């Protein structure tokens, strides 16, 4: 983990060392050009967390009577809901761990009693459904039913504001991939043909780094488990 | 560094901030920066642009 | 008649615990919702220890509350 | 889930930073060209919702005697209809968001009795028909028959006008695809060989992102369910 | 065995140490809450207790 | 990678149930004792500040009843 | 095993002799560009430690009740931690070098009792999990449970600042690969077609050296052991 | 009645526990945590050796120590 | 490559449990003796400062006690 300022220094003394958006001392990016990097940086982090299952985070959802669709939005969180239009929040989080709507793909759902709940099983009456990728639907809200949703999560969105996040938590082996994508976005913005050729090199380099990580499995992406169907099938 | 030798490391403590309650999943860095600002020399390779006008033959 | 239960409604730090002890989430949510009550006792534990140290001291004077009023 | 204002800021500080369509501070797009982006944005969202089954929505249709064709148009809804033109609307959206007229493909139809009505079955006497993609036809309207239609829904049309729709609801992993497609239309409209080559690259990048999503299945597009034909065929 | 630890961490987490701190001294709290009304009775007329306390020498002359 | 918290069911110091959970369950059962102290803390705090005066009264208890 | 000072002298009298980044006597690199080499040097060392399992290190983690996630960060070690922030560190490095926060991939976990704890086994009730590559999760912390983690470790981060790490520990046969990768980043940052062609050659040379090492197995990367499944399966 | 054992809570100069003598890590951790006690004795071993050589001389003085006070 | 330290379970001078480990266990079981001396190091140093003088007083066994 490191501050976004270190990212600015690394870009200043890295791929963007010969650009006009760096300071005279090569210590930081130009202040007016900082939001350009921030937008690209968030985009790059989203792609990395999609190809690689690096972060697995879980959330707690409380079933409310008379409600079937449960969007996973921060406006329904207890720490961020507005009482004027929301009767009561159903997403529970902590003051220092506010929900940031980092949901990418739902993996599994367990209720408060410890039973696995099938998802998108059309032939199963008790199964849950997801009409939208970030919306959870329950067709039978009970009295004290509480659901826990474990999902693949993206990195929290960076922001230059003081209250916003200002740290990066990614495997250090993917740092060249992050720099390459940011460099690709910058050089692609310039429409000069010379910059276009340079932009493609970084994008190709970024893809090469990603496949190298997959080839050696440096992020423990591959997962195996002991066989259980042998007992269930009754082979004995 | 190794202040752990002196003890007083019991987890049961009364100090707690309700505004920063968090689980073990949340990890963040503090806002403290610029610890020392070490002494250093200027760089003559770059010439900084003049920002003020001085009258000639100023006393 | 009609059911009336739930966590978002009909639940507060003031009411008492229900019969649903077995639910692990309920008891954890029970204490978490009533966190400030625990915090208020915790940070002032020093005062309670001194008072408890003289618990029998305040019991004896309690036996003659009316008699002490005669002097005043 | 962000408003239309952030899209202009993201594009200004993103792919369209170099072009002159942005303000002097690169903070917003010129008002003279805002509708140009809106037309491209509406086109881009339709393409994404066609390839991916991201959004699923259902509507309620009340059968009226003497009418066999029931177009799924906004003017026939109980909300945002003209009482002078249509005497009794047959589309009910009394609660939640209004009907946005975002029908692409009908999936299944269920009546109020709880059974499933066959769709486009020429040999079935009691099957419904769709002479047009957005028009539902019933050949025997009953007294109290009510039909529910489940369909793949596109994003509602965006508009910068007053009282319009100005919110974007797409998965965050598809944001680079949205920017690439919009940039593709802008550069290809200049009729310049230098810009034409740049436009082709953005189109390929947009297609590359979409196939990446399918490869890793970040939208949970696939769907499987427990086999029910095993008991139906009497295998036992 | 039952894995109830993740629930506590997810819902309480950093505040668990406060719970342990109080729970370690439960009997001290128990010995006070049971006889709470006695303290309230003393606090009800707590003002004149100071009045008696500040006139100790006035009672010693009789003694 | 990762573990859902809610799938709880898959010496003398290690409880069969979750060790951290046992402490939480211990407090929950005895909650009214803590809450009774918490809401009446101001009155108790109004006593702790001058425990010396109360102690001085006790040590001369035999002097108190002879005023009759 | 040489200090960081020799690296600058070797580069000045090596691949980067012709460029102007070196002093007049070609004995050292300019102070204005020293951090530029450091960023490249850190990047190059990470790549080498990913492809090859050169370094293996182990850490000792003490379980603490109420905590299920144990990040392997420097601030949680018994050395170089803030007593004001964390009350009791759980990473012990009382002897030898301090914990350098160089975790890449967890290999195996052994507890203090001497047995092996299964890792990332979803069907095993007593298996550990890794929601993040550098974060270890335990679902049942005991009173005196202590875990030892064996992992593939990268080289500690180099820094020219005071009280930093300024020693390089890599096999000497990989030195040409280090120089080639650093030169590749320098030349590719000039955005010059003449330098771009030179940069591509260095990258290919770096890859050529690495595959040569694998071909002759100079790092003893391969590992074999006596078969134990023969007795386990009861072949006898 | 509630558990209180743990390395963090045990981080002080206290007598060892016989329950976990067989724990290999605990024994090593016990000595490593108390290194300064070993260091304090080791670096001044020469002084102790001379004192150890004269145990009988000190004991005899202590035997008649009270008589020596009246001499002063 | 590399052996996990905690994976401990697979004539006269050598020991089955390990020569290095046996010394550590030997010192640990006799720790209070070491701590007692360490806690009183200053007292021993003060005696060692003029230890010769006490010996000289000791050497005069009968002369210093017959006067008493």
């Amino acid at each position: 983990m490191y501050y976004i300022e270190e990212l600015f220094c690394r870009l200043a003394n890295g791929v963007l060392n010969n650009t006009g958006i760096v300071t005279d001392d090569r210590g930081d990016i130009e202040d007016d050009s900082k939001p350009f990097i921030i937008v690209a940086a968030n985009e790059a982090l989203t792609r990395l967390h999609g190809r690689f299952n690096m972060r697995n985070n879980n959330v707690v959802v409380e079933m409310q009577e008379g409600r079937t669709n449960y969007p996973l939005l921060a406006k329904y969180a207890v720490q961020s809901y507005d009482p004027n239009e929301v009767k009561c929040p159903f997403i529970m989080d902590l003051a220092g761990e506010k929900f940031a709507e980092d949901v990418i793909r739902i993996l599994e759902v367990y209720d408060d009693k410890g039973r696995r709940r099938p998802l998108n099983d059309r032939n199963n009456p008790c199964s849950l459904f997801t009409p939208r990728p970030n919306v959870l639907q329950n067709n039978a809200p009970k009295a004290w039913e509480v659901l826990n949703v474990m999902y693949q999560a993206k990195h929290p969105k960076l922001s230059t504001a003081e209250d916003g996040y200002n740290e990066i938590d990614i495997p250090d082996t993917l740092d060249p991939a992050l720099d390459a994508y940011i460099a690709y976005r910058y050089y692609t913005s310039l429409n000069t043909p010379e910059s276009s050729a340079k932009a493609a090199e970084y994008l190709s380099f970024y893809d090469s780094i990603c496949r190298e990580v997959v080839e050696y499995d440096l992020t423990s992406d591959t997962e195996v488990d002991t066989n259980t169907l042998f007992r269930k099938r009754g082979w004995r | 560094i190794e202040d752990y030798l002196k003890g007083k490391n019991c987890l049961a403590s009364p100090n707690y901030d309700p505004d920063d309650q968090h689980s073990s999943w949340r990890e963040d860095l503090p806002q403290f920066k610029k610890d020392r600002e070490h002494l250093t020399l200027v760089n003559t390779r770059r010439n900084r642009t003049y920002n003020t006008k001085l009258n000639r033959f100023d006393p | 008649t009609i059911p009336n239960e739930g966590y978002c409604c009909e639940t507060l730090n003031d009411p008492i615990v229900d019969k649903m002890i077995g639910n692990a989430y309920y008891v954890v949510k029970f204490v978490a919702l009533r966190m400030p009550f625990i915090k208020n006792v915790s940070d002032n534990m020093t005062q309670l220890l001194a008072i408890h140290n003289k618990l029998t001291e305040l019991s004896a004077i309690y036996t003659k509350l009316d008699e002490l009023q005669l002097i005043h």
